[PDB]
Order: structure tokens, then sequence, then C-alpha cells
């Protein structure tokens, strides 16, 4: 029963900018954590399949770490279709599935 | 050419039965565990239960232990998701996303592809 | 200065005499000579013998202020003594770094005869300028007496290029050499540690199966055990054979871990601590190999020969460091970079001090056998 | 007879002659008692009032209790004088 707890419930940034999404487990559960990326209205795309390994098709922008029971996902260039709902997801067990709260990026104004 | 559609969603009466399907394409069920993560209208996403058709093992939520049944079909490549004695939480938009089998890359790319996902409502 | 250099030189010269000795006497008879490190230290011991044989003779010069008696082949024997006794430490700590790095990351005498050979002749090839320069120079018309250090016209930049030999050739790359290889100790110590701390995990949360009763604890257990392993898979030893049969050693028992939790999940305790018990055996076929080498690799950190060298290298490094900074403050001065005024008497008023203080490795090396033995 | 020692050298100068490498004159103004109030020394120069004769160095080294712990003197190239 591992929970997951992303910092920042929302994250208003400008195009460009560099943003970081932190998500914390209450205990350790390896390199198994994931993240997604939900626009409104479809299903959620998977971005790092492992704590920090980048999956294929997604922009090299996106870079995963771990720092222990700390996960981190980082976006260099804030493109215009990099705002959407980010989830992390630990998937130590296939029924020990626990996602994150969501971390909804949006423009600065 | 992978592809995972949903089916089954709808209105229906709280405390009824309903039947969601997990018709797939590009691989078959016997490869890689169909696992059903939901999502509240508004809110985040919750893992839901899951099949693994090699193993036949199927684990259920703590908070849809019992009440939901979920069963797989290889030549249909069908995971089917049997609801019974809805209540109100269960109004969400079921996902149903595929798995990778223990060893090896596939089980770390965890829910790589993902349904286009389906509307219950009671 | 006119009194407190010369008490502290001999008391390095009692204490070093005294301790250097038994060292030699210790190491000839009782750390008997069966390893690489132990004819680095009984050479090291031998060095500072030599140097403290030659130390009184500058004791003398200092308490008189700064006159020579002792002649001119004395004079530049004295100062070669001492210029040998820095670089033939330098090696040997690098000698005794590598030996270090081999014995830990990669587990023969002729070498390290050779090498000692090769110490020391480089040394006393680099005191070479202390040889054809060192010599005894009168103060004007007065009857003072010091012992300079002469250069001609041919041999120019003889300060800039000293001060550069100290520094770069005597000290950085002696330094950097040693930063490189206890860096790759440490990462060593640091992938063996963390294999160790995550198997006993392991087998902490496999003993708490044992004595468990419900399917709750069974399954706190194995998910801690599971994260254990994971973890360990990715705690690779450092150097297919390799990577190959630990990370299908891994595969093995995360897929018996998954047995188990599948087990268990399903309501029976009885056939997860049988799963649980089974997973040993991929323990003994497969991971026993590397859980021993991580022990060892761990427990040539305890032994009091690491312990020894460590101290030796950092307490000579860290010794020597305000000796290089006022000597490379001294070659700027000459060289023109620097004129202020004030900043040349600091250089000339604690020159003899770092001097001093960068030579006491030669009196508490013995104290270290002690203190760590 | 005058000589150089092309200076003009924040160290004391002074001129040694070898006839073994006796000291002459020295200015950072002194002079050695055989040969005081005779030759004079003046940048570098030494200026010679009358003819012993040797050949004569000039050194540039600090004053007696600066830089003790490496003390350099800098030669020159020997200048023999005409008798
Ligand atoms: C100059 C000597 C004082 C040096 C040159 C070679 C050195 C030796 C080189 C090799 C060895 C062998 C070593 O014993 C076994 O390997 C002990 C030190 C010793 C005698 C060294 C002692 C100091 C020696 C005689
Ligand atoms: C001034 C002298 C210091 C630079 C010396 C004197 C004693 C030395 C220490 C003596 C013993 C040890 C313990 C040694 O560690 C162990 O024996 C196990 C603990 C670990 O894993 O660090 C690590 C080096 C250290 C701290 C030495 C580091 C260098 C020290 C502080
Ligand atoms: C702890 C022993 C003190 C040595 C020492 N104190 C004083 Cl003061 C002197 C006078 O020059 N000296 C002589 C001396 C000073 C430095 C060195 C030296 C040290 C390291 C590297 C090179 C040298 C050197 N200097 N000249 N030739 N070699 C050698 C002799
Ligand atoms: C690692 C340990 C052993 C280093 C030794 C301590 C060092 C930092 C100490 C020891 C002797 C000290 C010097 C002793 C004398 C002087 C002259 C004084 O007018 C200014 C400070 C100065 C220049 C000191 C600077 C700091 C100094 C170099």
């Amino acid at each position: 029963d591992i929970q997951m707890t992303q910092s920042p419930s929302s994250l208003s940034a400008s195009v460009g900018d560099r943003v970081t999404i932190t998500c914390r487990a209450s205990q350790s559960v390896s390199s198994a954590v994931a993240w997604y990326q939900q626009k409104p209205g479809k299903a959620p795309k998977l971005l790092i399949y492992s704590a920090s390994s980048l999956y294929s098709g997604v922009p090299s922008r996106f870079s995963g770490s771990r720092s222990g029971t700390d996960f981190t996902l980082t976006i260099s260039s804030l493109q215009p279709e990099d705002f959407a709902t980010y989830y992390c997801q630990q998937y130590l067990y296939y029924s020990l599935v626990t996602f994150g709260q969501g971390t909804k990026v949006e423009i600065k104004r | 050419e992978v592809q995972l559609v949903e089916s089954g969603g709808g209105l229906v009466q709280p405390g009824g039965s309903l039947r969601l399907s997990c018709a797939a394409s590009g691989f078959n069920v016997v490869d890689f565990s169909l696992h059903w993560v939901r999502q509240a209208p508004g809110k985040g996403l919750e893992w839901v239960a899951y099949i693994s058709s090699s193993s036949g093992s199927t684990s259920y939520a703590d908070s849809v232990k019992g009440r939901f049944t979920i069963s797989a079909d290889t030549s249909k490549n069908t995971a089917y998701l049997q609801m019974n004695s809805l209540r109100a939480e269960d109004t969400a938009v079921y996902y149903c996303a595929r798995w990778g089998y223990w060893p090896g890359e596939p089980w770390w790319k965890a829910f790589d592809y993902w349904g286009q996902g389906t509307l219950v409502t009671v | 200065i006119f009194v407190m250099i010369p008490t502290l030189y001999s008391i390095i010269f009692v204490v070093g005499i005294f301790g250097n000795s038994l060292v030699v006497i210790v190491i000839y008879f009782y750390m008997k000579l069966k390893t690489v490190a132990s004819v680095f230290l009984l050479n090291l011991a031998l060095a500072d013998l030599c140097f403290l044989l030659t130390l009184p003779l500058w004791a003398v010069y200092t308490a008189m202020e700064y006159r020579w008696p002792f002649g001119n082949y004395l004079c530049k024997i004295a100062s070669a003594s001492v210029s040998f006794n820095l670089y033939a430490s330098v090696f040997l700590l690098t000698c005794l770094s590598i030996d270090r790095y081999l014995a830990i990351v990669h587990p023969t005498m002729l070498v390290a005869k050779v090498t000692c050979i090769i110490i020391w002749l480089l040394a006393g090839l680099a005191s070479l300028p202390a040889i054809i320069h060192r010599n005894v120079f009168f103060i004007e018309n007065t009857n003072i007496t010091v012992c300079a250090f002469h250069y001609e016209s041919q041999n120019s930049t003889l300060p800039i290029g000293l001060g550069l030999t100290k520094n770069i050739l005597g000290f950085l790359f002696p330094f950097l050499i040693i930063l490189t290889s206890y860096t790759l100790i440490w990462k060593a110590l640091k992938k063996a540690y963390d294999l160790e701390d995550n198997w006993e995990t392991l087998n902490d949360n496999l003993k708490v199966i044992e004595k468990a009763d419900n399917a709750a604890q069974v399954k706190d257990a194995l998910t801690k055990m599971r994260a254990a392993a994971l973890d360990a898979q990715k705690a690779t030893p450092p150097k297919s054979p390799e990577m190959k049969d630990f990370r299908h050693g891994f595969d093995i028992l995360v897929g018996q871990i998954d047995d188990a939790l599948k087990l268990a999940n399903e309501g029976k305790v009885k056939e997860a601590q049988a799963a649980a018990e089974q997973l040993k055996t991929t323990r003994n076929a497969y991971i026993q190999k590397y859980l021993e080498r991580a022990r060892s690799t761990l427990d040539k950190l305890n032994d009091d020969i690491f312990k020894i060298i460590m101290a030796i290298v950092l307490f000579f490094f860290f010794s020597w460091i305000p000796h290089q900074i006022f000597t490379f403050l001294d070659v700027l001065i000459q060289l023109g970079i620097i004129r202020d005024c004030r900043i040349a008497d600091i250089v000339d008023t604690a020159m003899p001090i770092t001097i001093c203080i960068a030579y006491f490795n030669n009196c508490l090396n013995p104290l270290f056998y002690g203190f760590l033995g």
C-alpha cells in the first residue's frame, strides 16, 4: 500500500520555462515509478517507463530522476503541447499499483 | 497497429450489473496482463482490478474487492470486467491498460498502451 | 621562530627516531613482509629515518638564527635529504594508494621490490637541484653563512622551475592519482554496501515471513523483499560471464517473490511461507557468490592496514597544503605577478612554520600504527 | 675601469671577486673592509679607481633574514678585468 504524493498540485509556467514535478513514495519501491501525461478528454500516455528511462516516441525534453523515495519529472522546454496533467505511478507489483494526484501544468499569465 | 478499445459503458441504475469489454489488437492477452484503471470525473487515476491470462490470477482494489469480477478470453482478445452492486463512487471513466510480464523490459514499461476509455454512470 | 622552530625539530627527531625504528622492527617481526603494503610501509619508514637523521643539522641551523657551520658538502647533503624525503614520501603514498585500489577493486613481491627500487632512484634523481645548486653563501662581508641555492645565468628560471616541480610533479599529480584511486575504492565500496544492505533487508523480511501468522504481514514482508530485490539487481559488482548470471539470478529471485505474493494475495499463508523458504535456493545457486564477494570487499575496510594508509595519506597531503600555498605565492612574487609589500612580508615570515609543519608526518607516522593497530 | 651587471631588481646586488669568491661591494651601500673607501658601486655599476685583479661576478640575492627557506643567489657570467 505504497502512497505516492505529488508536491505541486498545480504548476503555472510559461512557454520555454523549466518545470520540475516531485513525487514521493511512502516506502521504497526501487526505480518502479512511471510518469504519464493525460490531456483533458483522452487516455494518459507513458513518458518515463522506469524512474528515469525515457520512453520511445516522446520528446527528449522529459527527464526523470530518483533520489531514494523521491522521484522528479523535468521538462526543459515547456512547449505549448506540454500543458496537461502529469501522474506518477508506483508499479512495484500488479496489485500494488498507486497513482499520484496529478500536477496540472497551466499557462502563466 | 497496437490498439485497445473499450465497450459496455453507459447509464445503469445503482445496484445493477454492467459488462465492460477490452477487445485488444496487435498482441495477445496471454503475453500481457490487462489492468483496469478508473478516473472519477475531475479526479485522479485509480487502479481497479487486473487479470493475468497466463497465471490465471486476478486481483482487485480494496474498494472494489468482491463487488467486481474480471475475466478474459484468449480467442477474442477481450478482458471483460463484470461490475455488480454499483454505487455512486463507481461513476468514472474506466481505462484498460496493458502491462508486460517479468522478467525483462516489458515489465518495466508499465501501462505503456492505454485503451480509449469508457464512461459509466449510476 | 627563534626558539619555537628548533624545539619542534627536536621533538620530531626523538619521537621519529624512536617511532620509525619500532615500525621497522614491528614490520620485520610482527607484521611480516607477506604483502606489498608491508614493503611500501617499510620503505616509507626508512625514508623517514633518513630524513630524521639529517634533521638535527637543520634544527641547529635554525636555532643559531640561520647560520650554517656544518660545511658545504653537508649543506648540500642535508638539502638533498629533505628533497628526497618529500619525493619518496609522495611516490610511496601513490604506490600505496594504487596497491589498496588493486587489492580492493581487483582481488607480487617482485613488482613491489622493483617499484621500491624505481621510487628510491626517482626520488634521488628529482633531488638533484639540492645537489647541483645548494652551497654555503657568505652574506656580504659579514661572517654570516647560509645554505643558499645558487644558479648562474645559464641556469635561469631555476626558482620558478623548482617551485613548479615541487607543486605539480611532486604534489599535484600524486594528489590527483591518489584521489582517483580512492574515488574508485569508494565507488566499489558503495556498490558492495548497496548489495549487502539490500540483501540484509531481504533476509530480515524473509525471517519476518517465517514468524508470521496472517497474510497481511506476509504480504507486507513480500512487498519489502521485492523492493529490496529490485534495488539489489541494480547493484551490479564493478567488473558474457558477468551481467548475465547476476541479473538472471535476481530475475529468478524476483519471480519467486512474485509467486509468493500471488499465493499470499489469494489468502493462503502456508504456500506463501513455502515459497519464501524456497527463495533461498536461488541465493545458494546464483547470488551467494556475489554476496560473499561483497562481504569480502567490505571486510577489507576494517583491517588495520587500510586505516593506517588512509591516515598516513590524508595527514601527509593535509600537512603539505600550507607549504605548497606559500611556495606558489613565492613563485608569483619572483615572477612579478604580485609585488605587494604586505603579502611579501607574509610569505617570508610564515615559510619556516609551513616547512616545519610539513615534515611532522615523519614524526607521527609511527603513531598511526599504534592509534589504528 | 667600469663594469656593468645589466640591472635597473628589488633584490640586493653585489660584486664578488674570485682570485675564492671573496666579497667586494654590495648595494640594496656596503664595501669590503680591505677595499673600503676606494671602489664605488652604484642600477648596478662597479667603477674602478686603481689596480688586486681577478674575475668579478655580480650576485642578486635577498636580504639576510628574508626568504631563508629557499635562499636564491642569481649569479652572473664572470668578466675578467685587465691588470
Ligand atoms: C624540515 C627541514 C627544513 C629544511 C630547511 N629549513 C630551512 Cl630554514 C632551510 C634553509 O633553506 N632548509 C633547507 C631546505 C629547504 C627546503 C628544501 C626542499 C624541500 C622540498 C623540495 C625541494 C627542496 C629544495 N630546496 N633546494 N633544493 N631542494 C630542502 C632543504
Ligand atoms: C591541516 C593543518 C595541520 C594545517 C596547519 C594550520 C595552518 C592553517 C596554520 C599553521 C601555521 C599558521 C601560520 C603561522 C604564522 C602566520 C604569520 C601571521 O602573521 C599571519 C598568519 C600565519 C601566516 C599563519 C597562517 C595559518 C597557518 C599556516
